[PDB]
RNA sequence: GCCCGGAUAGCUCAGUCGGUAGAGCAGGGGAUUGAAAAUCCCCGUGUCCUUGGUUCGAUUCCGAGUCCGGGCACCA
RNA sequence: GUCGUAGUCCGGAUUGGAGUCUGCAACUCGACUCCAUGAAGUCGGAAUCGCUAGUAAUCGUGGAUCAGAAUGCCACGGUG
RNA sequence: GGUCUCCUCCUAAAGAGUAACGGAGGAGCACGAAGGUUGGCUAAUCCUGGUCGGACAUCAGGAGGUUAGUGCAAUGGCAUA
């Protein structure tokens, strides 16, 4: 929903490397933004994605984007490599190809959400199953 | 020395030790000192004839000690002699105000009779 | 009892089946009215047994009155003598719950001429 | 003895008709009571209030339990180990005793008496009594009271439900208000 | 560890026989008293008052 | 950036094996003075720097943070 | 004659209950009566005031103001 | 600067084991009992009631199911406890 790359509340560890695979989802609201093409949101992106999902029309409509981070990173200044890794301060959500955005409101959204896609990290179609018989 | 007779409240604040009298309370013993000038922070001793005795003046306005109780015991009986529920309960040591005499009423009824 | 639970030491020894295995038990029962007993091979052969009050024995309803060390004792006697074979084989009587009075009279009723410990 | 008989003899059959079952077994029975005082001295529970059970003891006629404590560290300066209780329960014949010694003697002991709390049934049948002090059940020289931290007591019964009850208690109980 | 306050060593001993048996103890905790059984060179157990007798 | 220490009353500071914390000053109310001081009497409204944890319970104990202070950042 | 050194048979503040008299009228804000309540106070640091004889000390009595709110003020005498 | 022994978990590719100045913590004890055995007993927490409560104190029933407790880390284990 939001990102604020709100930390997962606090710490409890902060390590692990990476590894991606396959997406796992459908829809919840009405309009959607399918992922496709592996990658990882800078989290800071989700903020940029949302901050842009409302310019002309008021905050009207229920925007619900649904992807949750949890993934500290960490980097190193201009130093050698004691292989520890300083703080994280980045947070790159793992995103393989799920797809998550919701614009609970009747309208044209395509040209609306795509207005924010360029902010995203990679390419991502739309597709919107207003409803449900796809999956029991 | 005892103001309203008997009991000499000594070595304590005025009002606080004034209530010693079997008739006045935290408020009453207080309301009297005002029109008496006598402060509360002053121990009865600290006072003088024109201080401690003066208190014994504006005290004859209210009823106190012995007869106060008697005048009440009788007044009580006045309404209690009548076959009213209150009396019928007053002469049995049962709550006449509005408590559950069916249980929990030690101080009311009296000791336990198992 | 068993109502409130079963998660009690009452089952601790009943698992005599392990190690002791061959070790046979008596079980013995309370049930205010009777006492029961029965003796079977551990678990590998429940296809064994003894006798409870077994009404028919001398009369028809096992003509006995009482339940103290009097009736309780005979309550075992039958399983005992009737199971003469098993005695030296070392059985065991499993308290079930408590080892006092009724079950005692039942257990010891066997110790006399039977169940060599 | 005293009162236990009022039960079968002039108490069972009222219930057998009112509410109306068919088994003199389903007739609402009275399990027990269990008294117990409470508030203990966080620090002072020792000489102070050990004579607190001395009362509940003879008041019932048994041996108090004084109980213990199941609370850890958090805000109250006690660490799950002190006595601070009494308990004392009666289900035996001596249960009817303390009964025939309640309704009759001092259910009505305080000037603020008027009956028993209507709305105090445990939700399924039993009722928790309370009251705050005095002895109400004299059997002491009475020149020694140290306002011994009151009395709770909660008569336990096989009452099926809240209102199913009431009519049970409401059948000897000469004290209960109106 | 070897703080003269906490756990120390208990030489222990028996009554006539010249055995040993060792173990640990304390100091502040009630002491200046001890005795168990333990089995000697041979035979029966008994005695073994060790050091610090009742 | 690195290591070591400080953070307690308005100021400057002292203090605690873990449960209710102080001093000098300033401040305040009396006093004495013609009036100010100086002096005399009586007075602490401290969330013990922040945030996590141990605990029944944390100013105290454990980890981290900000801030200050001392030292250091060298060959190149 | 009593009570016998306790917070009392001391001292009366306070409060409650209900009452009187003034005056249109007494909640705010009155004097007093009865009943009950009966506190502080067990003579007071630092420091400070008056008093040289009918004085200080203590005990009452009256009056001005005034419808009715005096322990204040003015005044009188007893004991000393 | 930090670390040099030992104990727990991840890395560690579902038998062992395997590294890095890799990610997190603990030990350098305690205990005449905190061991042995025998007999016996089961959490935490919430709901309704209960005097001395107004968040939690002992009592009563109910929901009461490793979410309790394990002498000290973590893992594993524990009701036959």
């Amino acid at each position: 929903m939001l990102q604020p790359k709100r930390t997962k509340f606090r710490k409890m560890h902060k390590g692990r490397n990476r590894g991606l695979a396959q997406g796992t989802d459908v829809s919840f609201g009405s309009f959607g933004l399918k992922a496709v093409g592996r990658g990882r949101l800078t989290a800071r992106q989700i903020e940029a994605a949302r901050r842009a999902m409302t310019r002309a029309v008021k905050r009207q409509g229920k925007i619900w984007i649904r992807v949750f981070p949890d993934k500290p990173i960490t980097e190193k200044p201009l130093a050698v490599r004691m292989g520890k890794g300083k703080g994280n301060v980045e947070y790159w959500v793992a995103l393989i190809q799920p797809g998550k955005v919701l614009y609970e409101m009747d309208g044209v959204p395509e040209e609306l959400a795509r207005e924010a896609f360029k902010l995203a990290a990679a390419k991502l179609p739309i597709k919107t199953t207003f409803v449900t018989k796809t999956v029991m | 020395a005892r103001i309203a007779g008997i009991n000499i409240p000594d070595h304590k604040h005025a009002v606080i030790a004034l209530t010693s009298i079997y008739g006045v309370g935290k408020t009453r013993s207080k309301a009297i000192l005002a029109a008496a000038g006598i402060a509360e922070d002053v121990k009865i001793s600290e006072l003088s004839e024109g201080q401690i005795d003066t208190l014994r003046d504006e005290v004859a306005k209210f009823v106190v000690e012995g007869d106060l109780r008697r005048e009440i015991s009788m007044s009580i009986k006045r309404l209690m002699d009548l076959g009213c529920y209150r009396g019928l309960r007053h002469r049995r040591g049962l709550p006449v105000r509005g408590q559950r005499t069916k249980t929990n009423a030690r101080t009311r009824k009296g000791p336990r009779k198992p | 009892m068993d109502k409130k639970s079963a998660r009690i030491r009452r089952a601790t020894r009943a698992r005599r089946k392990l190690q002791e295995l061959g070790a046979t038990r008596l079980v013995v029962h309370r049930t205010p009215r009777h006492i029961y007993a029965q003796v079977i091979a551990p678990n590998g052969s429940e296809v064994l047994v003894a006798a409870s009050t077994v009404e028919k024995a001398i009369a028809e309803q096992l003509k006995y009155t009482g339940n103290k060390d009097a009736a309780a004792a005979v309550g075992k006697a039958v399983a005992e003598r009737a199971l003469e074979k098993g005695i030296k084989d070392v059985s065991f009587d499993r308290s079930g719950f408590q080892y006092h009075g009724r079950v005692q009279a039942l257990a010891d009723a066997a110790r006399e001429a039977g169940l060599q410990f | 003895a005293k009162l236990h008989d009022y039960y079968k003899d002039e108490v069972v059959k009222k219930l057998m008709t009112e509410f109306n079952y068919n088994s003199v077994m389903q007739v609402p029975r009275v399990e027990k009571i269990t008294l117990n005082m409470g508030v203990g001295e966080a620090i002072a529970d020792k000489k102070l209030l050990d004579n607190a059970a001395a009362d509940l003891a003879a008041i019932s006629g048994q041996k108090p339990l004084i109980t213990k404590a199941r609370k850890s560290v958090a805000g109250f300066k006690i660490r799950q180990g002190y006595p601070i209780g009494c308990k004392v329960t009666l289900r035996g014949e001596r249960m009817w005793e303390f009964f025939e010694r309640l309704i009759t003697i001092a259910v009505p002991r305080i000037r603020d008496f008027r009956g028993l709390s209507a709305k105090s049934f445990d939700g399924r049948g039993n009722y928790s009594m309370g009251v705050r002090e005095q002895i109400i059940f004299p059997e002491i020289d009475y020149d020694k009271v140290d306002r011994v931290r009151g009395l709770d007591i909660t008569i336990t019964t096989t009452a099926k439900s809240d209102e199913e009850g009431r009519a049970l208690l409401a059948a000897f109980d000469f004290p209960f208000r109106k | 560890a070897k703080g003269i306050r906490e756990k120390i060593k208990l030489v222990s001993s028996a009554g006539t026989g010249h055995f040993y048996t060792t173990t640990k103890n304390k100091r502040t905790k009630p002491e200046k008293l001890e005795l168990k059984k333990f089995d000697p060179v041979v035979r029966q157990h008994v005695i073994y008052k060790e050091a610090k007798i009742k």
